């Protein structure tokens, strides 16, 4: 019932980010959001095999897409949510597959940045690149990609940073 | 008499400048397989027991230039299998010269950047020859690239079914138990080996490592409470990555009832002092101004590590 317990507030966390007209309601949304990783801290992880491990990662990645949807205009809240998302994978004892999927999430924007060479447009995708720029800061805050530095690591994404250059 | 290395640098200098020119990377196997006759097929005779280009002169290190040619143009599968039956000819047989130390590293580093580039399987048979041709008294650079050698192979040695990982279950940190390493880069060779230790789940660690080369790493880490300074910018991050090893021990010793440490409370002693210095790693001045990456070492890589300090207090508590 842990995912059903995870179903209880995540849609409510999908609800509080709907109206982006805060007057300290995004502060009232981040107080739900930053506590949710603290709610994800002590429990709701460290569990059954890779189906349920990806299933806790699914609504994570679904809310990460909602965090990716949080491009305009609460920037550092998503950056607060960036390491908060990284706190889960740090506490995962797992998710190196999801880190390679985060490397694929890096590769999701990388070929999109490679497609931004001939055609960069749709400023939300420029804003979601800025959301991915704090994800690069979250990758900078990850530093277990250097635990994959044996695997010809994010020099690839530094080439994407050279593509971001 | 005065053109040894500068004139020898012009090969990759020609190679990289044209690599930094223009479009797609089929040139990675075009000029290289043309130039592959110049060293490897030039060493193809194997006059027993000495190749024709390798064991005559010291300038048989265009494999490093071939590794530079491997580093020249990065797309997408070209030069490796183009050198595949060449390395199965040359580098499969002309690598077990058992000393080789003039670019024995770059011989492996040619295969390393090959394994870094792309592929799964042709180098995965070549790691058996590296599992064959190994040493415990190798040179300080020969031990150094050896730490990189299984490292570049580890990505397909953890591809899906790990494909080479249990082949070195006896050629594990036994090889890291070739202790008494050299100066701080050879200390960093263990730090890259610690960086190489991120994969390979913890079923049978007692035969493979027993956290005993990790205790020898903890022996470096027990020194590391004050062993380094201003290469501590490397080494405290290496200590911060050594903090992951206790978190790795938290995922192994505090996984199901092992505790893994017999004569290692002495080893976990200054580790606990390094755990005292874990959150206290970036606490000399701690100002509120940061240029690009300063205070995040003992803040964000101590966020998991203060937990890993409490998870250094999990198999054996505080």
């Amino acid at each position: 019932g842990e995912h059903g317990l995870e179903l209880a507030s995540m849609i409510p966390a999908l609800r509080e980010l709907g109206s982006a007209t805060p007057e300290e309601y995004n502060t009232v949304v981040q107080k739900p959001r930053q506590i949710l990783c603290q709610f994800i801290d002590r429990i709701l992880t460290d569990v059954n095999v890779v189906a349920v491990e990806l299933v806790k990662k699914t609504d994570s990645q679904p809310t990460s897409v909602m965090l990716l949807d949080f491009i305009q205009h609460i920037m550092k809240s998503s950056p607060l949510m960036f390491v908060n998302v990284s706190g889960s994978h740090e506490a995962k004892g797992s998710c190196i597959e999801f880190s390679n999927w985060i490397i694929t999430r890096l590769l999701r924007i990388a070929a999109t940045p490679s497609c931004h060479l001939l055609h960069k447009k749709i400023c939300e995708v420029i804003c979601s690149l800025l959301f991915l720029f704090k994800s690069k800061s979250p990758a900078i805050f990850g530093v277990l990609t250097k635990e994959l530095l044996q695997l010809f690591e994010d020099l690839v994404y530094l080439h994407r940073r050279n593509v971001m250059g | 008499s005065a053109p040894g290395s500068k004139r020898r640098s012009e090969p990759p200098a020609p190679r990289p400048g044209p690599p930094p020119g223009t479009g797609h990377p089929p040139s990675k196997r075009a000029r290289g397989f043309s130039a592959a006759a110049a060293p490897d097929p030039d060493d193809p005779f194997g006059a027993h027991g000495d190749f024709t280009a390798d064991d005559l002169e010291e300038l048989d290190t265009l494999a490093s230039q071939a590794l530079s040619q491997c580093p020249a143009a990065a797309r997408d599968v070209s030069s490796d299998h183009k050198v595949h039956r060449l390395l199965d000819g040359m580098s499969k047989n002309p690598s077990g010269k058992n000393r080789e130390t003039v670019p024995i590293k770059d011989n492996f580093e040619l295969e390393v950047l090959q394994a870094q580039y792309k592929e799964l399987k042709e180098k995965m048979k070549v790691m058996e020859e590296e599992v064959l041709i190994k040493n415990g008294e190798i040179k300080i650079l020969r031990d150094s690239l050896h730490q990189t050698e299984s490292v570049l192979e580890e990505q397909r040695r953890s591809h899906f079914l790990l494909e080479q990982e249990k082949t070195q279950a006896l050629s594990d940190k036994e090889k890291e138990f070739s202790k008494k390493l050299q100066s701080l880069q050879s200390e960093l060779q263990f730090k890259d080996a610690e960086m190489n230790e991120l994969r390979t789940k913890l079923q049978t660690s007692e035969r493979a490592n027993k956290l005993a080369a990790p205790s020898v790493s903890h022996v470096s880490p027990r020194k590391n409470p004050s062993v380094v300074i201003k290469p501590e910018a490397c080494s405290p991050q290496f200590g911060k990555t050594s903090f992951p090893t206790k978190e790795s021990f938290s995922a192994n010793m505090s996984l199901p009832h092992p505790c893994q440490t017999e004569s290692g409370y002495k080893p976990l002693v200054g580790r606990e002092d390094s755990k005292p210095h874990s959150l206290r790693g970036d606490s000399i001045k701690q100002e509120e101004a940061q240029k690009s990456f300063v205070d995040s070492w003992r803040q964000r890589s101590n966020t998991q590590g203060s937990i890993l300090i409490n998870l250094l207090l999990k198999q054996p508590l505080i």
